[PDB]
């Protein structure tokens, strides 16, 4: 019901609501474009845009059996994904938005009730970037990293265990060895180590220790 | 044709390739 | 078969081997005494004396239906346990031996196939001591702490969860907050956090990260 | 008798108390 589009221009709200009911009536290319655009600019939308993207994807399959919108969306994302490093340089905020959005898409947009394998390596590419020592020193990126691991970390591991394992080695490494990792960064990494080791769930006692 | 840019890695394509393969 | 008594005087080896077959023939009070004595002096024996103690306990129940030896052993241990702080002052080595021995007894000596509840609080008393910041700064004690948690940590939690939970809060606390915790101390604590969170087992990937 | 030193906490006792209680 709530797709979280309040950040949008009033005209565009109408465009998006229209696409949900009658995809065929709107420019799905311009619709995917305004969604990716906004997703890189607003944090709440970046973590929630998957809902509306899924609704539209389903609406088009129902109405015309087409997957044009899915296709414009994936290809526009792939382009932002290819330019991830440049975007990170320009704005850490935009970059964490990109990662949150890609990962939200991986969570929401399925393909015959299965995850898109097209996004498995690109998500790991993103999380491995966050696990680097130049990224870990920024609580903003660590926050981003553990958000994705909380939300889709489990699904990701099923697709590829080898990558998850090597990723978490970087997390232990940063944890023990890095010195400009902050207190918050340390609390965030330690919680996620416990979180995975417990089978991607938060224990009652951990809940008490880490969170208000 | 093999190696042509139509075959160059494309998320949209990979997903269709998966959807029909499943 | 191996009770690990090679550290013993040749005469005492004979005494101990005798007690295993014919408890009634020997002074079980002097037998328990030489076992506790040695347990505080030799590290390999402190972590293995439970085997021989169990064998003797069973031998006496079989032969005479008595639990004299069990009783002298428990009461002598209780006395060392009461004097734990003084012993720690005198020798860290003796103190980690005491803890290893108590915990080995908790593991081996059962009571109708169930753990001795008499030792539940005293073991927690010992491990909480190790989790203190003055103890954690010594790799020797941290080593001791994680040895017990590896061996009986699971059993202990079943008897009392509340204590285990509060104990592990001290472990996270020392981990994040203490500065004179050493690198080894950090590796040891992090492994045990993962170990518990995983249901008291070592994951394949953790095995690779932590241990040779 | 209640409170007497025979009742004072004793590991040997506690274990017998458990063994018969089980």
């Amino acid at each position: 019901e709530d797709y979280k589009i309040q950040s949008f221009d009033l005209e565009t709200q109408k465009l998006l609501k229209t696409a949900l009911k009658d995809p065929g009536s709107v420019d799905l290319e311009k619709v995917s474009s305004v969604i990716v655009d906004q997703s890189l600019k607003d944090q709440v939308f970046s973590r929630e845009a998957g809902r509306i993207c899924y609704t539209i994807v389903q609406a088009e399959a129902k109405q015309t059996n087409g997957s044009v919108f899915r296709r414009n969306l994936l290809n526009r994302l792939q382009q932002e994904f290819k330019a991830r490093e440049e975007t990170r340089k320009r704005s850490t905020q935009e970059w964490v938005c990109l990662v949150s959005f890609i990962c939200n898409i991986f969570d929401y947009l399925k393909v015959n009730n299965m995850p898109m394998v097209a996004l498995v390596h690109p998500v790991y590419d993103c999380l491995f970037r966050l696990a680097q020592s130049d990224a870990l020193k920024n609580e903003e990126e660590v926050d981003c990293l553990v958000l994705q691991l909380h939300r889709i970390g489990d699904q990701l591991e099923k697709m590829n265990v080898q990558l998850m394992d090597e990723l978490f080695n970087l997390l232990r490494d940063g944890f023990l060895l890095q010195e400009d990792l902050s207190s918050m960064g340390r609390l965030l990494l330690l919680e996620i180590l416990e979180f995975r080791a417990g089978g991607w769930k938060l224990s009652d006692t951990a809940q008490k220790y880490y969170y208000s | 044709p093999l190696g042509s840019m139509s075959r160059i890695k494309n998320w949209g394509d990979e997903v269709e390739e998966q959807e029909m393969r499943t």
